[PDB]
């Protein structure tokens, strides 16, 4: 035979390499007198409708733990948080000697000195600060703010909101995002019906140390995710399949009044504190909770050698690395989650689990990486309905086994919602042989 | 090319060659009616890489059009494979994996063929 | 459906030298899909060449693979003494992957 | 980095069955990595046997229906471990056996091609005599 | 196209068709010899929309040139109007207002005609 | 054009015409396989000036290709010089210095010739 | 105002006032 | 700005030799600038003689092998100075002489063309009688 087949260029051939870029965020039409941190001063463009294309008979390899979509969005979320903060206020005059002892949650009663809007006339200020934004520096005790070693705290500038609206990540021209769309998908290895899309599903940029909130649901399985299950240090993500309810309230009137500290600097703070004065709680129905934790330990037995699973509590210590960070109305709860994670399975109610929540104003929300924030209390009784959806479990190093609930890195919080995706580069100029003689 | 700034979309990647060329054409048909520093930076380099790949279609006489046939002897050292062998038992990504050790040489040879073709009609 | 051969079958040299082995297949694979190995006898193989001329991160820079059609080459310039042993060739295009018949490298 | 070990050196009876482990200290899974089982007769060159590759167990036509391979990936106490098992060890099966993982994530690296692949990181080879 | 980055200028909009095509050509003749984040952002999306409209002239075989005639039956449902009827009793903006309910369908039909034309000479 | 974004490199400027056209072609052959606000600003205006010079090759029927011959009577008032006179006793920069008082008029005349050529085949 | 005179290149020895990380408590610095 | 002066007015004997200076108060060098030596007969129009241009001394075919020009550029006490020297001054050489610098840096200005050039800034002209 001869078969003198020749060259042919194709523009538009479907060809991809597992490459990388910077993505751009893209919300829905909501965004104008709204200045929340996440999707206002960062990404104008709104996507009205999806164009997702299925891919038939292809098997694409996914590896979320060496993904840098999530590390790139983590960097955009830190830089986004900060370029939404620095034009706010900057309360440099609170690092003083603080005259604090309680008066009728026993947070404390604290007066100190300030400066008023005039510099020579001076200001004495009343306040109510919490036990954990305070350190004992050495009745009528004398304390300090917790963040006067490191960087100066700013205020939230309350016209800023913090509602975690769905941020999409749409890829620029050139690149496509390959969603998995496989059920019981582990986040590692192949994927069967990987379909291409131009932007992700709307992820909510929530922050929560101990367990995940408002997540997307897996449908059929509950999914155990880690980088290295033999390595006890790596944080195990547990993704549910049913939306566990939680209601977090502070059932307490606490009014917000302001001081003139600078020109245009009006520090908002607590005032009178009445209502149902006890620690802010979160309630969890024991039926769904112990059912989903039973199915969680069923699947963890399916991973961990079919062993005897105990759920110890946390290791204690610093209540931000250790406890349950929470993102209610401009206020930040740490809920001692101890009676949620305490079992040994190899016998609780169908009633209600109630967990206390020490709340916090001045947050170093991300552990050194980023900047601080004063969170002003809003006006009083606050109810935020939430769907607890994830768990973050770290097995320990000791015929038993343990899932001590600790967090880990912060980008972990989004790896439950970016397992399915993969930024991919298109090289569209393919050179295939056929029989032409033209051009 | 199918994007906000215009660049091809992966129409039916898992489809084998004989259907995928048809869907490349239907890609075209639907694609053109379907048509803070991070966004600007990304789409500027999208412009840059687009004008790059249209200059590759420019310097092969293909003028920025698909299915542009040119006159090169496709060497059996680049591939000894028969037509229907690859064009009914394969998809496009694994064939680009096959010949990724030749693409610079193919761009080389198509450029000598295009300058040779225009210099010969420059004579004639 | 491949029974590969390579040239040579047994070869010796010394340190600081330059040396050549090629392997030839019955078919003519196009996409450079070859891989070459070495071992000291009693140890395990060590992948040093994948896909013609791509080296690993850890294989020394003195090795060089090369491609010509069916005959694919590896050259060692400035030979070091801990490089002796048996080499092996590999096609990995049509399943199953049949390998080379080995080449011992020693000192005369 | 990646490292491989397996079972020791086992000598058995003709007509017995043998199993050889494969502990992959470094494999993040065997979903994306793939492992390969390769014999080597004494002195004679290495001969391929089988593989696992995205959980499709395969062996050669020289070994179909007699030899069976398994793999369980990363659990808690265990690294990802594969296992080669042979019934009816003939005198031909007197050989050195090998398990090797290959990275199959970045598809254009060239260590792999559509099921067959270049074998990245070897173990220690196991003598089996009959 | 007449701009600093290059894009057409409205030569004689109020002129009816028969003169306005002549002035479209004289537009071309004079136009190419006539050739802080706000400026950069504006001209990048000027690049983007320009390369968009030249890809519309790219994917109709028109290659980025004016008065490019292609082979489509212009349906009487798009317009039953006679030639000299519109080409001597109208200007161009009100005719684009007339057929703005068809422009996506026209881009559709010219794309099937261009891929059909190149696939038929791909046969021949 | 040879750059990261693509634009011509000065292949052999000191070479006289008869070799420099050959090296212009070899420029092409090697060039396409060879292929914080300061960087973005510079390459955006690189895009802009590139699309400008390809629109000059667009509006002369040259479609973004080198050695594109068009039909203009080259007036002896622009240059009375013989071919081999300049094409073997000169380089290209001093010839562009010679005729830099005509380049707008040359772009003028090539544009009337291109619109005249396409309007005449528009007739035929 | 810098309180400087040398103590054992004779660069100098200088103490002065500062403010510490608290504003009301005050800092003396060597 | 640029200014030019030279030697005074010299009257000499037939069969003598003459040298005329050229002090260029403003020339940054004579590497990139170039200077030009131009005669002018009494009443009759100006006639070119010679030039220095990137240190290639040249004179016309009406002056080859008889007349010699030099130039030393910017030193400390001296500005860039050229000099025209003529042996065998005939009665024809009774003329007014001229030195003039031209800027030859921006190559597309058009003051110059490949050795010959338009003469930017003149001096004072020197009478020489024979
Ligand atoms: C993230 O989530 C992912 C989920 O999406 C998750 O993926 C899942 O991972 C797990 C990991 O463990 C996977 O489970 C493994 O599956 C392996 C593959 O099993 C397939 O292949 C074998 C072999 O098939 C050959 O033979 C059959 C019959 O002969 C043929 O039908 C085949 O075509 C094939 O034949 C070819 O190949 C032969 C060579 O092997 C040739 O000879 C032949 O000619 C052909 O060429 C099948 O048996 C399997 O069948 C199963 O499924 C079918 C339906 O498909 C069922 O009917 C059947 O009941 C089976 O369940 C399947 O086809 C398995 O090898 C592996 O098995 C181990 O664990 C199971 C526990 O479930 C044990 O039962 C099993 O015995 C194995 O344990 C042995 O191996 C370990 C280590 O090797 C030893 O330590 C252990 O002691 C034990 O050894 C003992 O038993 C041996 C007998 O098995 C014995 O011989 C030994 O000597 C010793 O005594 C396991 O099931 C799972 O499939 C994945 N699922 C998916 C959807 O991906 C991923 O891991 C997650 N990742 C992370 C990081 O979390
Ligand atoms: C930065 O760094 C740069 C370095 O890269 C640096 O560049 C250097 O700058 C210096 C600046 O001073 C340059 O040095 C000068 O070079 C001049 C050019 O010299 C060339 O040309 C002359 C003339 O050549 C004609 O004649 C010969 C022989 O007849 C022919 O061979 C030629 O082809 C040519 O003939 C044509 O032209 C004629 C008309 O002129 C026609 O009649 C003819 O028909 C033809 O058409 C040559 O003589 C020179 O020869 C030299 O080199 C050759 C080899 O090439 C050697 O063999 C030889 O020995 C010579 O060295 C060369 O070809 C010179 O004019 C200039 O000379 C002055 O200074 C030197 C000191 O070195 C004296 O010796 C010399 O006498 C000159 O001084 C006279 O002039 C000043 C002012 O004019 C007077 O004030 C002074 O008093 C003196 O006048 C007296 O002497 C006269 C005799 O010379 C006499 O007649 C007078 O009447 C009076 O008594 C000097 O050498 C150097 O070349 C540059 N180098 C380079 C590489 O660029 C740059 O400056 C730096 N810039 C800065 C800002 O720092
Ligand atoms: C998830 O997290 C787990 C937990 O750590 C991690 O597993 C560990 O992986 C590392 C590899 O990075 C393993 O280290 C290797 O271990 C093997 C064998 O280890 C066994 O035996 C030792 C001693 O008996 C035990 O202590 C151990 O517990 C295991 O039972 C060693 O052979 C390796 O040695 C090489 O590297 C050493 C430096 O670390 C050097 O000594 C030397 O360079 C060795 O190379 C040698 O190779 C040949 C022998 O193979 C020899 O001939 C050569 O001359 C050369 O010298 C290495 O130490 C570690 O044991 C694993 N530990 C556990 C508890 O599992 C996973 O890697 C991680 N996975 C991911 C994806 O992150
Ligand atoms: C490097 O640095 C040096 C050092 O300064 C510098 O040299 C100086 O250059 C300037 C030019 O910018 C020279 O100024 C000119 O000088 C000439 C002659 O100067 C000589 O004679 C005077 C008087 O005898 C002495 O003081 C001097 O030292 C020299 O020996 C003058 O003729 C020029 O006059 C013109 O400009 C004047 C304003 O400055 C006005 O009076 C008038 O506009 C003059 O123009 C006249 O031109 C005709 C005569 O030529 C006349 O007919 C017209 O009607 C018209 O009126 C001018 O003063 C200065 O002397 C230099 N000094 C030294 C010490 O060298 C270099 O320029 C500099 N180079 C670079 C590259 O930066
Ligand atoms: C087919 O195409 C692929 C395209 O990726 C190609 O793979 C590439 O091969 C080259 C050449 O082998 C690799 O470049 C080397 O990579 C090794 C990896 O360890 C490095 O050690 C090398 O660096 C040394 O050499 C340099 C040049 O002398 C020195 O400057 C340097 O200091 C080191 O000494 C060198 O970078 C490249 O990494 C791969 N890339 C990939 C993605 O595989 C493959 O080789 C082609 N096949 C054939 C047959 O041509
Ligand atoms: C996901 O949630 C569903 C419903 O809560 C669980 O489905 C039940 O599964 C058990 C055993 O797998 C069956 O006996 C039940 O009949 C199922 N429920 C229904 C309504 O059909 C499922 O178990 C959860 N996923 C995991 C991995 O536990
Ligand atoms: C969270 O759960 C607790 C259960 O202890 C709820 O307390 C009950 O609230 C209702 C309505 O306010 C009262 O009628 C009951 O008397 C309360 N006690 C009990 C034991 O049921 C609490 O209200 C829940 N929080 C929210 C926001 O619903
Ligand atoms: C992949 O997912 C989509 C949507 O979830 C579904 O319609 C499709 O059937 C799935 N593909 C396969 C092969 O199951
Ligand atoms: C989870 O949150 C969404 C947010 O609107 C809500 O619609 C849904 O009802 C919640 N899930 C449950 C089980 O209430
Ligand atoms: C809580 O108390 C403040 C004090 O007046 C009051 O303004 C506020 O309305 C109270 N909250 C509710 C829910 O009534
Ligand atoms: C949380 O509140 C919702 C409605 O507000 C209620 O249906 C649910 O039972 C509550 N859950 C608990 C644990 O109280
Ligand atoms: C572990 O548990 C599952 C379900 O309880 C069971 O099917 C499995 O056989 C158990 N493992 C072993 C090794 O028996
Ligand atoms: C393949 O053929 C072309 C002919 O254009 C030749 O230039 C090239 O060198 C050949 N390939 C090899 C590897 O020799
Ligand atoms: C592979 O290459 C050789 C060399 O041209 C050729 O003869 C052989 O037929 C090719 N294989 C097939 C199946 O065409
Ligand atoms: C007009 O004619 C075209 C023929 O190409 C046809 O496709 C189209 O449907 C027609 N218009 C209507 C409204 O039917
Ligand atoms: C308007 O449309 C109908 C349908 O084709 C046609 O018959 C009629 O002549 C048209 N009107 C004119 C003035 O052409
Ligand atoms: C040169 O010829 C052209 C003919 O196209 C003419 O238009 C032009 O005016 C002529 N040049 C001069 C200076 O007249
Ligand atoms: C220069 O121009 C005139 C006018 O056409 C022409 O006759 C003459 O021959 C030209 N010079 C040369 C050397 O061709």
């Amino acid at each position: 035979a001869t078969n003198n087949l020749w060259v042919t260029v194709y523009y538009g051939v479907p060809v991809w390499r597992d490459a990388d870029t910077t993505l751009f965020c893209a919300s829905d039409a909501k965004a104008t007198e709204v200045h929340n941190v996440w999707a206002t001063h960062a990404c104008v463009p709104t996507d009205p409708n999806p164009q997702e294309m299925h891919l038939k008979n292809v098997t694409e390899n996914f590896n979320m733990w060496k993904n840098n979509m999530v590390e790139q969005m983590q960097e955009d979320v830190i830089s986004l948080w900060d370029q939404s903060l620095k034009p706010c206020v900057k309360l440099t005059p609170l690092c003083v000697t603080l005259n604090c002892t309680s008066a009728t949650d026993d947070v404390r009663n604290c007066s100190f000195n300030m400066t008023t809007e005039l510099r020579d006339k001076q200001q004495k200020v009343y306040a109510l600060f919490y036990k954990l934004d305070i350190v004992p520096i050495d009745n009528f005790s004398e304390y300090r703010l917790i963040n006067c070693n490191t960087s100066v705290i700013k205020q939230a500038c309350p016209k800023v909101s913090f509602d975690p609206i769905p941020i999409h990540y749409c890829t620029p021209a050139g690149y496509a995002i390959l969603r998995c769309n496989d059920k019981k998908f582990n986040g590692t290895g192949p994927c069967k019906n990987v379909s291409s899309v131009q932007c992700t599903h709307g992820i909510k940029p929530v922050v929560s140390t101990q367990l995940l909130l408002n997540g997307s649901l897996a449908e059929e399985g509950i999914i155990i995710r880690s980088e290295n299950l033999t390595n006890n240090a790596k944080t195990i993500i547990v993704h549910f399949n049913e939306s566990v309810k939680i209601n977090c309230t502070r059932p307490s009137n606490n009014t917000r009044t302001g001081i003139h500290i600078g020109p245009g600097q009006v520090f908002y703070k607590t005032g009178d504190i009445i209502g149902d004065i006890r620690k802010a709680y979160c309630n969890i129905s024991g039926a769904q909770w112990h059912k989903v934790l039973g199915r969680v330990a069923n699947k963890l037995k399916e991973h961990f050698n079919n062993k005897t699973i105990v759920f110890k509590p946390s290791s204690g210590g610093d209540p931000e690395i250790t406890m349950h960070h929470f993102n209610c109305r401009g206020e930040f709860f740490y809920c001692n989650t101890t009676k949620l994670f305490n079992s040994t399975w190899g016998t609780r109610d169908n009633g209600t689990i109630t967990i206390p929540c020490r709340i916090k104003q001045i947050i170093n929300m991300w552990q050194g990486v980023g900047q601080a924030m004063y969170a002003p209390p809003i006006k009083g009784v606050i109810k935020c309905l939430s769907n607890i959806t994830g768990i973050l479990l770290t097995r320990d190093g000791g015929n038993n086994e343990t899932f001590r609930p600790g967090g880990g890195n912060i980008k972990d919080n989004w790896r439950n919602e970016l397992y399915k995706y993969k930024v991919v580069q298109i090289e569209p100029l393919g050179i295939a042989p056929t029989k032409c003689k033209r051009r | 090319g199918l994007g906000a700034m215009i660049f091809g979309f992966l129409g039916a990647a898992g489809s084998t060659m004989g259907a995928a060329s048809i869907t490349l054409t239907v890609q075209a048909r639907q694609l053109l009616s379907g048509i803070g520093i991070k966004q600007l930076q990304a789409r500027v380099l999208a412009v840059e890489r687009y004008l790059q790949d249209q200059k590759f279609l420019g310097l092969w006489g293909c003028s920025g059009k698909i299915i542009c046939c040119t006159a090169v002897p496709w060497n059996s050292s680049w591939s000894n494979k028969t037509f229907e062998e690859i064009w009914n038992n394969m998809t496009w990504i694994e064939w680009e994996r096959e010949i990724s050790n030749y693409t610079s040489q193919i761009y080389d040879i198509l450029t000598i063929s295009q300058t040779q073709q225009e210099k010969n009609e420059k004579d004639l | 459906d491949i029974q590969m051969t390579q040239s040579p079958s047994t070869l010796s040299a010394s340190t600081g030298d330059t040396v050549r082995i090629s392997c030839r297949a019955s078919q003519s694979i196009t996409g450079n899909w070859v891989a070459w190995y070495q071992q000291r006898p009693g140890k395990a193989p060590r992948l040093l060449i994948y896909r013609g001329a791509a080296l690993l991160g850890g294989v020394p820079s003195r090795f060089r693979g090369s491609a010509a059609g069916t005959d694919f080459t590896l050259t060692i310039g400035n030979l070091q003494a801990e490089d002796f042993g048996t080499f092996y060739c590999q096609q990995y295009d049509t399943y199953p992957g049949t390998f080379g018949q080995g080449t011992k490298v020693e000192v005369k | 980095q990646i490292h491989l070990v397996q079972s020791g050196t086992e000598v058995k009876k003709p007509g017995s069955s043998v199993t050889v482990s494969c502990k992959a200290y470094g494999v993040n899974t065997f979903g994306l990595y793939a492992v390969n089982w390769v014999r080597q007769a004494p002195g004679q060159s290495l001969e391929y046997i089988g593989q696992i590759w995205r959980w499709k167990s395969s062996a050669s036509h020289h070994f179909r229906g007699r030899v069976l391979i398994s793999a369980v990936d990363l659990t808690g106490s265990s690294p990802p471990i594969s296992s080669l098992e042979i019934k009816n060890l003939t005198s031909d099966d007197t050989a050195v056996y090998f398990c090797t993982t290959t990275s199959t994530y970045d598809r254009w690296s060239g260590l792999h091609h559509d099921g067959v692949m270049a074998f990245s990181s070897w173990g220690q080879g196991t003598l089996i005599s009959v």
